[PDB]
């Protein structure tokens, strides 16, 4: 539920893409 | 008369009322209508297990759970879990009684209602195709389907090979053409004509025929782009007219097969196969029957001619039922062709793009991409500030692009938090998005308590930030800064609003990563050191790792800057594991902890995808029954159980536990 201040500012954090259609069903 | 030939009707028919209601009322063969029917019924059964959900229904509505939910009504509630079932079980016989043509109005309204009561249930979960089912079933329930191939006939005399009207053919008609032309309007977008969406999807294999002459990117930007909206634009008039539909069939036809296996959008391309049909001769069913043996026809529909019936009009004054079902037939098609150009009389429901996202037929527009999201809150009576993870009492992602998805968030995430000791909470949030390659940015404003914020349906959001579309011919430039990266570096894009700051912790790992100004000034402020330094366009800046630095926007436009950087702890275990490998190799070839177990686990990991990769067809598709059979299985134990606890009772829970361990079974 809580987390640090340090992970809510971690911008650069591993990588954050998706195709994101909201046509298919995710799951 | 040639327009008698090429349309089915005369302008005089159109002169008065009277026959108006006459035409389209007009005897018609009920075959092709009921060969829609079964194939609409067949799939709405074959849906209901898999994506409406059926299968994990007990994951989803768990009793005594604390979960934010989004429905369209926040005076909407669902039911505890055995009732649920009851619903979906009402639900699956409703689509069946209208596949199979028995009490045929009773079974439309079974399906009719459970299917709209779980659609709104859920915002998160609408799309186009199901928002369609919706409609074909509101549809079908008015219509005589069941005149040609149904036990309905066998049970009743008067209903077995008789007319309907034409109208019941019109209706259909014009909804797939209004499903095709709205999305091929939808296609004329700047994005889609210059190629940004589904910029990647000319890679499948599928599409190796087309590769043979022309280039990757010659390919999607002709092919997938302009043949879609080309197709979109033109398949209701190919459809429609006569001298075309051959071609119409057979350019359709390889477009909804090809749809089918590059996307996952469940029954969707084969419902629109199936209606493709409905635009051929009302009789072609029958025709195909007259073509039988005589001995198969034994097991065939009938194959004389119609018998008359009430519900036409023939060569008499018309009744009630007529001009109810011509006007009907007027009225739905007009509120079909404006709903989908609504958005401004609902203003609270457009961000970026236009209302909520299902009922518009804009299929693969629009493409997001989130790099980051942040949600604060302060104690009301402490005054303490924290931080909570995203999307913590949360089943869907949805709620990061609308207004009135955060604003049902913020109210549920203030009434739950107080049971954790957080009085009075304040919640700020901070959520980085882009579409289609754009640069990433603020979608809602960080400095706005969105508990107390004000939100309406009918009002245009205040706290919605404007997308930054000034800056979309930056798109080329971005992607040549892309691809002329090395292989260890990566970089992100950055657009900032003046007077706004952005504060980062850079990893350790993150060693050696830097800041470069594109457009506008920033001042960069290093938190430990107190130090504040100021960048022009084209200057760089280098970042400590492992600390906290802030960019503050000091411009009067927008910023632009990207980071680029390298994982060096990444880079060094690569190296030396690799120096591994290859010793270990030259000892082995003849010559000459942690990272053992990377390693190890990597080799472990590769084999298992070697044998993947290296699976007869044949298998692969066994599996592929053996898991939808599994899916089935488990669903219908699962209901039962819960029909069960509804009729006789609850029984012991050691009862329950066996009983629910005999449903997760897995098949064979
Ligand atoms: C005063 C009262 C007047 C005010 C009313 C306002 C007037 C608005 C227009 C209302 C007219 C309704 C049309 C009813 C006629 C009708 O449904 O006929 C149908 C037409 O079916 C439809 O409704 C068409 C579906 C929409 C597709 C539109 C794409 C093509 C544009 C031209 C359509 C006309 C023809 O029946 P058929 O099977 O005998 O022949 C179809 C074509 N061939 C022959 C090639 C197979
Ligand atoms: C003339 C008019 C006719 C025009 C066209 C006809 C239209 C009718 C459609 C008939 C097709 C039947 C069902 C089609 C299959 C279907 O629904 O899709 C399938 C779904 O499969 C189904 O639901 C139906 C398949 C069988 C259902 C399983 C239940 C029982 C299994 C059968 C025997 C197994 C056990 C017995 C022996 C061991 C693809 O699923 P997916 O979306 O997960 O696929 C993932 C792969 N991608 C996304 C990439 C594609
Ligand atoms: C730079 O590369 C390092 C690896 O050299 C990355 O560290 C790895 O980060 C991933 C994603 O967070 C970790 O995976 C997840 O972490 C948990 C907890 O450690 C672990 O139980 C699972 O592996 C889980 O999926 C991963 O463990 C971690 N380390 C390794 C050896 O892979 C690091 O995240 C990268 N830099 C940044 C800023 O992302
Ligand atoms: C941190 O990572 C960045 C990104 O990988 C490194 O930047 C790289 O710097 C080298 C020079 O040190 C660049 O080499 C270039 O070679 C061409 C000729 O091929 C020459 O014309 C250029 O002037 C330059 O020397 C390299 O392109 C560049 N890479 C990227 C993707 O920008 C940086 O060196 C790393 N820092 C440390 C301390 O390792
Ligand atoms: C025959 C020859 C020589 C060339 C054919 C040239 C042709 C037509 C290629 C077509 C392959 C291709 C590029 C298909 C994706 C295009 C896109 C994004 C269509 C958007 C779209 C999608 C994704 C759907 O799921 C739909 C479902 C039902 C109804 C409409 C739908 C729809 O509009
Ligand atoms: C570096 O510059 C930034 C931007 O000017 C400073 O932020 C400002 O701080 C002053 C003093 O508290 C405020 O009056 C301004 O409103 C701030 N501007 C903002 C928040 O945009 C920052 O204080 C400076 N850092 C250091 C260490 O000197
Ligand atoms: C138990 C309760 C919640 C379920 C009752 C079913 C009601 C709400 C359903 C049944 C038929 C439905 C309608 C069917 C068709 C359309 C046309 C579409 O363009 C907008 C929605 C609209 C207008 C639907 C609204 C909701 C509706 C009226
Ligand atoms: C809530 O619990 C915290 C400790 O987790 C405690 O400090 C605080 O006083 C509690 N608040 C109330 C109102 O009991």
């Amino acid at each position: 539920l809580f987390i640090r201040r340090e992970q809510a500012n971690n911008i650069l954090a591993r990588v954050t893409r998706a195709n994101s259609f909201l046509e298919e069903m995710k799951k | 008369s040639r327009i008698g030939k090429l349309l089915g009707f005369e302008w005089t028919d159109l002169s008065s009322w009277r026959r108006l209601v006459t035409l389209l009322n007009r005897p018609t063969d009920p075959a092709s209508l009921a060969v829609f029917r079964f194939l609409f019924g067949f799939l709405m059964v074959l849906d209901i297990p898999q994506e409406r959900g059926l299968s994990s229904l007990d994951r989803k509505y768990l009793d005594g759970l604390d979960v934010c939910r989004f429905p369209l009504l926040d005076a909407l509630r669902p039911l505890p879990l055995d009732w649920m079932y009851l619903v979906y079980t009402i639900m699956f016989l409703g689509a069946l009684g209208m596949m199979l043509g028995l009490c045929y109005r009773i079974s439309c309204v079974l399906f009719l209602l459970p299917y709209w009561y779980v659609f709104l249930l859920d915002k998160t979960s609408w799309n186009n195709h199901s928002y369609l089912y919706g409609l074909l079933a509101f549809q079908l329930t008015f219509m005589d389907a069941n005149h040609y191939w149904s036990v309905d006939g066998l049970l009743n005399a008067h209903r077995r090979n008789a007319h309907v009207p034409l109208w019941n053919y019109a209706v259909l008609r014009g909804q797939i053409f209004i499903v095709y032309f709205i999305a091929g309007v939808a296609a004329l977008d700047a994005d889609w004509v210059e190629g940004y969406s589904m910029e990647y999807l000319s890679r499948h294999w599928l599409f190796s025929p087309f590769k043979l002459l022309l280039s990757e990117e010659l390919t999607s930007l002709l092919v997938v782009h302009w043949g879609g909206l080309l197709l979109d634009l033109s398949a209701g008039f190919l459809l429609f007219f006569d001298v075309s539909r051959s071609i119409g069939l057979f350019f359709v036809s390889y477009f909804h097969c090809m749809n089918s296996q590059l996307f996952s959008i469940g029954m969707f391309s084969y419902v629109m196969l199936a209606s493709s049909p409905l635009f051929c001769s009302p009789e072609w069913p029958r025709k195909l029957v007259s073509y039988c043996p005589r001995r198969l026809q034994q097991l065939l529909p009938l194959k004389a001619a119609p018998q008359p019936s009430v519900s036409c009009v023939y060569k008499q004054k018309p009744g009630l039922r007529h001009q109810l079902g011509a006007a009907f037939t007027l009225l739905y098609l007009l509120e079909q062709l404006f709903l989908p150009y609504s958005h401004f009389l609902t203003q609270g429901y457009n961000n970026w793009t236009n209302g909520l996202y299902g009922y518009s037929w804009d299929m693969m527009v629009h493409s997001r991409s989130h790099q980051h999201v942040k949600i604060t809150y302060r104690d009301g009576r402490t005054g303490e500030l924290g931080y909570l993870n995203p999307g913590v009492f949360t089943q869907s992602r949805r709620w990061k692009d609308h207004a009135d998805m955060l604003k049902q968030y913020a109210t549920c995430l203030s009434r739950l938090l107080p049971k954790y000791n957080v009085t009075e909470p304040q919640i700020y949030f901070d959520i980085w998005v882009s579409i289609n390659d754009r640069f990433q940015q603020r979608i809602f404003d960080p400095r706005v308590d969105i508990v107390q914020a004000a939100w309406s349906p009918f009002q245009r959001t205040s706290w919605v930030q404007p997308l930054l579309m000034d800056l979309s011919p930056w798109r080329a430039k971005l992607q040549e800064i892309k691809s002329s990266l090395d292989n260890h570096t990566e970089v992100v894009f950055i657009a900032d609003f003046p007077g706004l700051h952005l504060e980062n912790f850079v990893s350790e790992d993150l060693g050696n990563t830097s800041i470069q100004l594109l457009q506008g000034e920033v001042t960069v402020e290093l938190v430990a050191e107190q130090k504040n330094q100021t960048l022009r366009e084209g200057e760089k800046m280098q970042l400590p790792a492992g600390e906290y630095h802030k960019v503050y926007t000091t411009s009067p436009s927008p910023s632009c800057y990207m980071y680029v950087y390298v994982n060096t702890t990444e880079l060094a275990l690569e190296q030396d594991l690799a120096y591994l490998q290859e010793l270990k190799e030259k000892v082995e070839n003849g010559s000459e902890t942690p990272l053992v177990q990377t390693f190890l686990r990597r080799q472990q990991r590769l084999q298992e995808i070697e044998r993947r990769r290296n699976t007869p067809f044949h298998e692969r598709f066994f599996r592929f029954l053996l898991r939808k059979l599994y899916v089935f299985r488990r669903s219908f134990l699962m209901t039962c159980i819960s029909l069960r606890n509804l009729i006789l009772g609850r029984p012991s829970l050691e009862q329950l536990a066996q009983e629910v361990t005999y449903a997760n079974l897995r098949p064979f």
